[PDB]
């Protein structure tokens, strides 16, 4: 037959759910976002296309925080990502209120995953048009996760999604193969800047603004903080030099 | 017609959505088997981590449902984790209400009834998964019970699930036909794990490193999963055999 | 969403008819014929079973004639299960009227309640109507003996003699041919059995293919008599339709 | 085509056609511009009338003593969204004795518009909004699209023929961004900007609407004879 | 009311009196207070008699459904949990004070349930107005490793003490014995120590003593 | 959010209810089962067709006890039958046992199950049950009875009948072999014979499932001390008994 | 005053040799004021009789409700309900209103149509069943009826003797109660015959 | 009721009496007021037997689900579940609960939760009607990082005094030792702790 790709929860004869895959397409249209796990934390980086010079730089922040220790960035439909972050904040508040401790990173990952998966069970709702890289530091160390519109998610040494996901994954594979001991938080910030600059080649039409955040047990005391000022400029300089 | 989109009967009397969910169960290209020892139950599943960026410790399809019940899923990981969370909740509530641990077959029947509900109600889609529950029930002993998107469930002497399921099933059938017993006559669970890995190697015609497998062992009053080094020790013991 | 699978069971055709009501009437037109004839001293109901097997247990079998209370009974034509749903609701309504007023319910009130239920199913809710047609035979102290008919549309009418189900054209022609206003209940029994034997799609009118009932005077009291298989056989040999 | 029957349907490319049709409903609306310096934020809207016997529909809505917006597209949707924004400002003031930050107002409008694009039933909003405000961090201008995307800018324009005004703002950036402490000059810049989007029409006291907010100047709307001094 | 339960080496016995009272008036001289929750799980009740009967019947129905669903013999701990949570939900307004005994695949069990939802476990228990009498016997005579007949006699003597020394208890002694291997045996009126003596007269009146005004026959057919 | 509030079974212009017809098709493609009413009992029987020799057929029971005097067998979709058995066991309590203190008669439990299935053919956003049930029971005032319940929700009393793939040949055989003076063992033997034709593979006490509604067995009661409480009328035959009766 | 003593009245049932008997008073009053002499308290559904003492409005409501339920029972089961089954139905219907019950004291009597065994039973207001072999009492003179029955009754009484016994019990109990009396009816019940007699008693 | 929990060098020990009273009548004289909610997280219950048992059962359910989802919970988490239950239902509950746990990271902790639902982390905690009579005594004898034998002696003496003075306390003295070596149960009979 035909027309299986018209409803959200319908299986195709090959076993797939084509609506989720169209959401994946919507994600692939988005800008590049990456996450790098280091020996005591995580780093998140995102490219922000400068549509016009009328945009105020450093405003229009894309990286979001969950609780006080979780960082979340997403590629695709930004409002869908904001909705997912709102749900995640509710889940974290509920978990903390009941169990006192802040939500562990795997628990938060599964909360987001169950939410997104539930959004593939009915024809009355649309799947999420974002792929979400998130994570942070908990009692068992650092955790990085990536979550797909199907509700699928995994833990990663490094993760990347968006229009420049290919070159970003290549650079991340190189970093993983060359550093079995692990990167440091600051070195990982510099590498994230470099990988964003490199993956911008797939979106090289418009100029971009780099946005970096990190959660390091030693550099940020286990809290999520935006990389600003001198450290941001140093990472930008590192990337500029390394791409030239 | 739209009898192919929702769970209503086709003129042939079929539910095509159930069949396509069955098809989706194979999407992960992973095979698994489960066998019963003298006083234990072992599950083996293929572990395939293609991306080097992945954290291989988080790539698993075997779940600890409770202290006593373990479940391995053949299907996509979103529906797998859906079923896993639901089964954990059901087991906890069963314990809270009835004062004893939920048996393997009872949890299997509950999950199968929920799958049947998805099979008969139009707004709920089936889960594209096959759930293999294992334990050492305090009344039944080593137990294997498996559910499918059709709401069907049954117990097994042994079982297999996946793209190459038929070959593994035939292998185990031949072994049990030769042995004339319905279990693996071994007192240690390590030797039962070795049996399972050996017969899956035979049926699939491939060799495994310690990173190509997930192993789950259920003994009286505990279900657990083996580490990469425990799997490596089992592989070494297998290699030293004839 | 789910709108694409909605059959829209309560909508009008361009000619002003209800699709599902017409199709349910078409369904009923294949059900075993049921006949009611009202005499001056009683009422008779006669219904024909469909495709009876020899192993069918006719003693405890009831597919056509149901008691609503002690003064009202019904012959059904159509889906037995829908009929039983409506029969239970009608019995409950009769007992409600009895409890509220300490008087037995008049026939037309019950008939109109059931017909209004049907109408509700033909105007809102998006559900399919009941594929059932009813012949009500009843007695109350206001109109004496009464014979009513109701269909999936929720319309009900009164009759001296009426038929529902299969072959209603020929049966109604025969009834109009032989009915007299002054006839007694036994003559009505004869007329009903003769009409059934002439309209039956089977070879001959045997007792195992019949359900029969009479509401008679016997004292100032009305009696509902649902004929047992042997009694049906005896009345058949009495009318001369079958041989002893 | 076969994927534009509702908002809950992705296209094979990954598009939401109902949201794009709403954006189109915006692009057919009358032009309005926004621009801010470091001390003020100004809204200039070109109002559209039905005929010569009718009025020119309002396009600027006040949300709080420090925050307002201009609309382009479906006016009832703008009314709904501005009422929600009024309540949010009001909740902030009443519960926390706190003027609502323009950034959080933009986030709330984004999250409000998003949920209409993911669930069956309903529709995306058919209006675009330009939000000016003065808060604890200074002057702010936001552009809101019913896709949910909200962005802060130094200046922008939406509606029909808005690209001329937008490119003028892109050119005039270094000039108007530092018109601090002089409101009339910022309003002159806004009128000059909106003039680029005029085709076979000129600004009158009947079709011009201006709004301004900033330091020591509550959000105020100038209409009619008041704007005659800018024509 | 006097109800007791006593474990023995291979099972559990429960026992109760048969006196049911509306305040100070004996309403029923032969009341069955031993309720069957499942074929091998029984329970003795005290307090609001309707409440005891109702909760035991309800939990027994749900236990039967649960046993059909799980394909297993019911467990005493399950009936205990269900009764406990039901009685707790109603804040003690369901005036049922129960002694639940039974044999299941996990062994023999003896528990008590308070009307507010609290549960107690022990080798010998007594509840009701006569409990203080019955317990007095139990604490005097209980020992570990009681035989079946020993425990039966101990429970019977506790119920007898309650019968004699409590105004809320009396008449006969009902017993239910539940052994690990056998079926549960339910001895109704295991003792009958309060048979009424023969009355000094027969009060049969000569026919026609009562004055009648009118009589009529009433039809019961249909 | 359940937005399927409309009927998924509607009348076609010909008068058919398509989903009920298709459920009947699914039933016809199921494994044959049957029931025979004797003078002192009833017999229900079916074939246990296991998928793999590794599968334990004894765990899955096609013949289920509803009440101590009422059992049921089916033909069609297994899971529908299992959820129907659960619902019927609960409704026998909520709608009767808890009101009258006695178990329902066979007719009324059959009517309750039929109501469930009818509602499944008319409620919003559901498909009919893809099974046909044969329910055999005994009550004090109606004796032994055997009913068939179809996906539409209709039910019929049978002296003997069969459903499933081999329904036509089995029905003919039963018609040519049934009388009104058959003892329970006679009905058991005729049921075994009728099963022997519809079963292609092995035919023994492990491949067929057979139960009876006969006399009360007090040994299956679990307790003694109540003279009015007798054993259940329902009893499943063991593989040993079936094989012993297969010799003749 | 309290709801079970506003209207007053008594019902008493007894068993004999292949027979039962159920009697009640006729008074309906509002505390001191006697209102009606014709308020009978025994109804019958098929062959099962039910007396109801207590609050009069609840007596009437329960009669109507049990008529409703027994009619539906007859329609579904295609037979008349038996005394044991009706006893269970009364108990469950009473307990259904556990925390807001009818202020009644029902009494069931009859002969089982199958076994021919006489049967009587009594209930409190929340449905506890007392299935006495000898006699059942209910009403404002429940203590007097208890004494009269425990003194007079002997088993295996023939109907003509059971009538005298139950009548003496009812009358002498009502004459020591300010709220009972004002006439009385007695039903003698045999498996295939029921007679109903009105008693002559003092009218104060 | 007399209950206490004491932390020491190797872990934590809980102790309680075994007296359940209905009025002045001892309904049970072998009561186990030491209740397990997780492998090495236990609680001493005091107050309404029904309320404490219901709360403990609900907390055990919550901790079993927490274990199935995220692994072994901390003692602080179990105390937080108890606190949520007791505080959100303070109008209908009368339960004083001492939560005592051991993990390899925090080496044993004690949280007291009295009426109202507040929670307090303490080196040791006493509760129950008998606890009053031993306040002074405990404040004069407790030290940090006592030995297992020292802690058992401290708890035995404290509960002996509490049982001596409080009629609501009595029976045997039950103790539960939670250490890295695991869980040990101790019982002390009246013939032993009365001579102290
Ligand atoms: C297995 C346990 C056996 N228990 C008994 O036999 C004993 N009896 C009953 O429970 C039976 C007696 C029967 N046949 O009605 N019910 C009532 O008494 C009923 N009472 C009434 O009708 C009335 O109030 C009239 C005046 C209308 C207002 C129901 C009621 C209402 C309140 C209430 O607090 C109780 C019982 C109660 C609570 C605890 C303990 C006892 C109770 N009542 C006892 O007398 C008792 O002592 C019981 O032990
Ligand atoms: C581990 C703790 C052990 N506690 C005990 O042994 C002691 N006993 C109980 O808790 C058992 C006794 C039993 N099983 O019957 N339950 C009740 O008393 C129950 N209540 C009742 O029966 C009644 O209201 C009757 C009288 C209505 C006529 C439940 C209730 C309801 C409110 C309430 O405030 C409490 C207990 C309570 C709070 C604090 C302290 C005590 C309490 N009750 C004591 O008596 C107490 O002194 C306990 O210490
Ligand atoms: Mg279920
Ligand atoms: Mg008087
Ligand atoms: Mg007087």
């Amino acid at each position: 037959g035909t027309g299986y790709d018209l409803s959200n929860s319908v299986f195709s004869p090959d076993g797939r759910n084509f609506q989720v895959e169209y959401a994946v397409k919507a994600v692939e249209n988005g800008t590049t976002s990456i996450g790098i796990k280091c020996n005591d934390g995580v780093v998140f980086a995102v490219e922000k296309l400068i549509t016009s010079k009328l945009l105020v730089p450093q405003k229009n922040v894309k990286i979001q925080v969950v609780d006080r220790h979780i960082g979340c960035v997403y590629s695709g439909l930004i409002p869908d990502g904001r909705h997912l972050v709102n749900r995640g904040r509710e889940e974290a508040a509920s978990f903390k209120k009941l169990y006192k401790t802040p939500i562990p990173i795997p628990a938060f990952a599964d909360r987001l995953g169950q939410y997104v998966q539930a959004h593939t069970l009915y024809n009355s709702v649309r799947p999420f048009g974002v792929s979400t890289i998130f994570g942070g530091v908990d009692k068992n160390g650092a955790h990085l996760y990536m979550l797909e519109p199907s509700g699928s998610y995994w833990g990663y040494k490094g993760a990347a999604t968006g229009k420049g996901r290919q070159s970003a994954k290549a650079e991340l594979e190189k970093l993983v193969d060359h550093h079995p001991e692990g990167l440091s938080a600051r070195e990982a910030v510099k590498q994230a800047a470099k990988i964003i600059y490199l993956a911008h080649e797939d979106n090289k039409e418009k100029d971009f603004e780099l946005e970096i955040s990190w959660c390091s047990l030693s550099e940020t005391n286990g809290l999520h903080k935006f990389v600003k000022g001198d450290l941001l400029q140093e990472a930008i300089d590192f990337a500029q030099k390394e791409i030239n | 017609g739209y009898d192919r989109h929702i769970t209503i009967f086709s003129p042939e009397g079929r539910l095509y959505q159930v069949e396509y969910a069955f098809k989706a169960t194979n999407q992960t290209n992973i095979n698994s088997l489960a066998v019963r020892g003298k006083d234990c139950t072992v599950v083996i599943s293929q572990k395939k981590v293609p991306d080097k960026l992945l954290d291989p410790t988080t790539v698993s399809y075997i779940f600890c449902i409770s202290r006593t019940i373990g479940m391995v899923v053949n299907g996509p990981i979103p529906d797998a984790r859906n079923a896993a969370l639901r089964a954990k909740a059901e087991a906890a509530e069963f314990r809270y209400k009835y004062g004893y641990d939920m048996p393997c077959d009872v949890l299997a029947k509950r999950m199968a009834n929920l799958s049947q509900i998805y099979t008969q109600r139009a707004y709920m889609r089936p889960l594209g998964v096959i759930l293999t529950f294992v334990s050492v029930d305090e009344e039944l002993g080593p137990s294997i019970y498996k559910t499918d998107p059709a709401g069907y469930y049954v117990g097994y002497k042994a079982t297999a699930t996946g793209p190459k399921q038929q070959e593994i099933t035939t292998n185990l059938e031949n072994h049990f036909k030769k042995s004339k017993i319905d279990h693996i006559n071994e007192e240690s669970w390590e030797k039962v794990v070795e049996f399972a890995i050996t017969h899956m190697i035979d049926a699939l015609g491939t060799e495994f490193s310690k990173n190509d497998l997930e192993v789950g062992v259920a003994t009286k009053d505990k279900f657990f999963t083996l580490s990469a080094e425990n799997i490596e020790e089992r592989l070494v013991a297998i290699a030293e055999q004839d | 969403g789910s709108r694409r699978y909605d059959s829209r069971t309560t909508i009008f055709s361009p000619e002003g008819r209800l699709y599902q009501v017409e199709y349910a009437l078409e369904s009923i037109s294949h059900a075993g014929t049921a006949i009611g004839i009202m005499a001056s001293d009683g009422i008779v109901l006669a219904a024909e079973r469909k495709v009876t097997s020899t192993l069918l247990e006719q003693d405890t079998s009831t597919e056509k004639l149901y008691k609503l209370n002690d003064k009202i009974a019904v012959a059904v034509a159509g889906l037995t299960a829908d009929a039983e749903i409506l029969i239970n609701t009608a019995r409950i309504h009769a007992q409600n009227y009895l409890k509220t007023y300490n008087e037995d319910i008049p026939v037309e009130i019950l008939v109109r309640r059931l017909s209004d239920i049907k109408q509700g199913y033909t105007q809102h809710g998006g559900l399919r109507p009941f594929g059932v047609s009813f012949i009500y035979a009843g007695y109350d102290d206001r109109y004496g003996y009464q014979l009513y008919t109701s269909n999936p549309s929720g319309n009900y009418t009164g009759w001296k003699a009426i038929s529902v189900g299969a072959n209603t054209s020929a049966a109604q022609t025969l009834l109009q041919m032989d009915y007299k206003d002054d006839m007694k209940v036994d003559d009505a029994i004869e007329l009903a059995l003769k009409t059934l034997s002439k309209t039956t799609d089977s070879s001959a009118l045997t007792y195992d293919r019949l359900e029969f009932a009479t509401i008679r005077k016997g004292d100032g009291e009305v009696y509902q008599k649902i004929f047992k298989p042997q009694e049906i056989k005896d009345i058949l040999v009495k009318t001369g339709i079958t041989k002893k | 085509n076969n994927y534009d029957g509702d908002t809950v349907t992705f296209s094979p490319t990954g598009r939401l056609f109902q949201v794009e049709y709403a954006l189109e409903a915006i692009k057919q609306g009358s032009v309005t511009v926004g621009l801010r310096s470091n001390t003020h934020a100004v809204l200039v809207a070109l109002k559209r009338n039905a005929d010569e016997l009718s009025s020119y529909q309002k396009k600027i809505i006040k949300c709080d003593e420090h925050m307002g917006l201009s609309l382009a597209g479906l006016a009832p949707d703008a009314r709904v969204l501005s009422n929600y924004l009024r309540q949010q400002c009001n909740y902030s003031s009443l519960v926390f004795n706190r003027k609502l930050a323009v950034e959080r107002a933009g986030h709330l409008l984004c999250d409000k518009a998003q949920k209409n694009t993911q669930s069956y039933g309903g529709r995306p909003y058919g209006v675009g909004l330009l939000i000016i405000g003065y808060d604890k961090s200074g002057a702010h201008l936001l552009e809101f699209q019913p896709s949910g995307n909200v962005t802060e800018l130094y200046g922008t324009a939406i509606g029909a023929r808005s690209q001329g005004a937008k490119t003028y703002l892109e050119r005039t950036l270094d000039t108007f961004i530092k018109i601090d402490g002089n409101p009339d000059e910022l309003i002159k810049a806004g009128v000059e900007a909106i003039s680029q989007s005029l085709r076979d029409e000129s600004l009158t006291v009947d079709n011009l609407s201006i709004a301004i907010v900033g330091k020591d100047t509550p959000f105020t709307i100038y209409d009619g004879e008041a704007v005659a001094k800018y024509i | 009311t006097t109800i007791v339960g006593v474990k023995f080496n291979n099972g559990v016995v429960i026992a109760a009196d048969t006196r049911s009272t509306q305040g100070p008036i004996v309403a029923d001289k032969n009341c069955a207070k031993l309720h069957r929750i499942s074929p091998k799980i029984w329970c003795a009740g005290a307090g609001t008699a309707a409440d005891t009967e109702a909760v035991t019947q309800l939990i027994g129905s749900n236990i039967e459904l649960h046993s059909l669903y799980t394909s297993r013999e019911p467990r005493v701990v399950s009936a205990l949990q269900m009764l406990k949570q039901h009685l707790f939900k109603y804040q003690g307004h369901i005036g049922a004070y129960l002694i639940v005994a039974g044999v299941d695949p996990t062994g023999s069990h003896l528990f008590s349930i308070h009307a507010h939802g609290s549960t107690d476990v022990g080798y010998y228990l007594s509840l009701g107005s006569g409990s203080l009498a019955a317990m007095a016997v139990l604490e005097s005579h209980w020992k570990q490793d009681l035989t079946k007949e020993e425990a039966i006699k101990l429970a019977s003597d506790a119920i007898q003490a309650g019968i004699w020394n409590d105004l809320g208890s009396g008449s006969n002694v009902d017993v239910c014995v539940m052994e690990i291997g056998k079926d549960a045996e339910y001895l109704r009126n295991y003792l009958t120590p309060n048979v009424r003596e023969e009355k000094q007269k027969s009060y049969k009146f000569p026919r026609g003593t009562t004055a009648v005004l009118k009589e009529s026959i009433v039809n019961i057919c249909d | 959010t359940d937005r399927y509030s409309f009927s998924l079974t509607t009348f076609s212009p010909s008068g058919k209810l398509g989903q009920i017809d298709y459920a009947l098709t699914a039933v016809k493609q199921g494994v044959t089962s049957l029931g025979i009413k004797a003078t002192n009992g009833v017999v229900i029987a079916t074939e246990k067709k296991s998928s793999s020799p590794l599968a334990m057929s004894e765990t899955l029971s096609k013949v289920s006890l509803l009440t101590p005097d009422i059992g049921a067998v089916y033909s069609g979709m297994g899971p529908d039958y299992r959820v129907l058995v659960d619902k019927s066991r609960k409704v026998a309590h909520t709608s009767y046992k808890r009101i009258y203190g006695e178990y329902p008669p066979t007719k009324l439990l059959v009517s309750e199950v039929a109501k469930i299935m009818q509602e499944a053919t008319q409620s919003g956003g559901v498909r009919p049950f893809g099974v046909s049930l044969l329910i055999a029971g005994h009550d004090e005032f109606n004796g032994f009875s055997l009913y068939q319940v179809d996906p539409s929700g209709s039910y019929f009393p049978w002296k003997a009948t069969a459903i499933g793939k081999g329904s036509v040949a089995a029905k003919t055989f039963l018609e040519k072999r049934w009388n009104d003076e058959l003892e329970l063992e006679d009905a058991i033997h005729i049921a075994l014979l009728t099963l022997k034709e519809s079963v292609e593979g092995e035919f023994n006490g492990d491949t067929i499932e057979l139960a009876i509604i006969g006399d009360e067995n007090p040994d299956l009661l679990g307790y003694t001390g109540i003279p009015t409480d007798k054993g259940p009328r329902f009893r499943k035959l063991t593989s040993q008994e079936i094989n012993d009766r297969l010799e003749a | 005053s309290d709801p079970s003593s506003i209207n007053g009245g008594i019902v008493v049932a007894m068993t004999g040799k292949d027979c039962v008997a159920i009697a009640c008073d006729l008074r309906l009053g509002s505390q001191s004021l006697g209102v009606s002499n014709k308020f009978e308290k025994i109804f019958h559904y098929g062959h099962v009789f039910l007396g109801i003492t207590g609050l009069a409005t609840d007596v009437t409501t329960l009669n109507e409700m049990f008529r409703y339920k027994t009619n539906l029972y007859k329609l579904k089961e295609e037979r008349a309900i038996e005394p044991e089954t009706f006893t269970q139905l009364v108990s469950s219907s009473l307990y259904e209103r556990r925390f807001g019950p009818y202020f009644v004291g029902p009494v069931v009597a009859g002969i089982n149509s199958k076994s021919g065994k006489p049967f009587i039973a009594g209930f409190d207001l929340i449905g506890c069943i007392d299935e006495a072999k000898d006699f059942i009492v209910s009403g404002t003179a429940s203590d007097q009826l208890f004494g009269m029955c425990e003194s007079l009754y002997e088993p295996n009484l023939e109907p003509e003797d059971l009538f005298e016994t139950i009548s003496q019990a009812l009358l002498n109990a009502a004459d020591r109660d300010a709220l009972s009396g004002w006439g009385a009816v007695v039903y003698i019940i045999k498996k295939d015959e029921v007679v109903k007699r009105y008693l002559k008693m003092r009218q104060d | 009721t007399s209950i206490m929990a004491v932390t020491f060098k190797d872990g934590v020990i809980l102790g309680a009496d075994s007296r359940t009273t209905t009025g002045a009548y001892i309904a049970n004289r072998v009561t186990d007021k030491l209740t397990r909610v997780h492998d090495k997280i236990w609680c001493c219950r005091s107050g309404s037997a029904a309320d404490t048992q219901a709360i403990a059962d609900i907390v055990q359910y919550h901790l079993e689900l927490y274990t199935s989802q995220y692994g072994t919970p901390s003692t602080e988490t179990a105390a937080s579940v108890f606190k949520e239950l007791c505080y959100e239902n303070k109008d209908n509950l009368t339960a004083g609960i001492i939560v005592a746990g051991y993990d390899d990271k925090n080496k044993g902790e004690v949280y007291t939760i009295p009426l109202g639902g507040s929670v307090h982390k303490l080196p040791y905690a006493i509760a129950g009607s008998g606890s009053t009579f031993i306040y002074g005594y405990c404040d004069k004898n407790f030290r940090e990082n006592m030995s297992k034998e020292e802690t058992v002696d401290f708890i035995k003496h404290s509960l002996s005094q509490a049982i001596k003075w409080d009629g609501s306390s009595g029976g045997v003295i039950r103790m539960v030792v939670l250490t890295a070596a695991g869980v040990e149960r101790l019982i002390f009979y009246p013939d032993e702790y009365e001579q102290l």
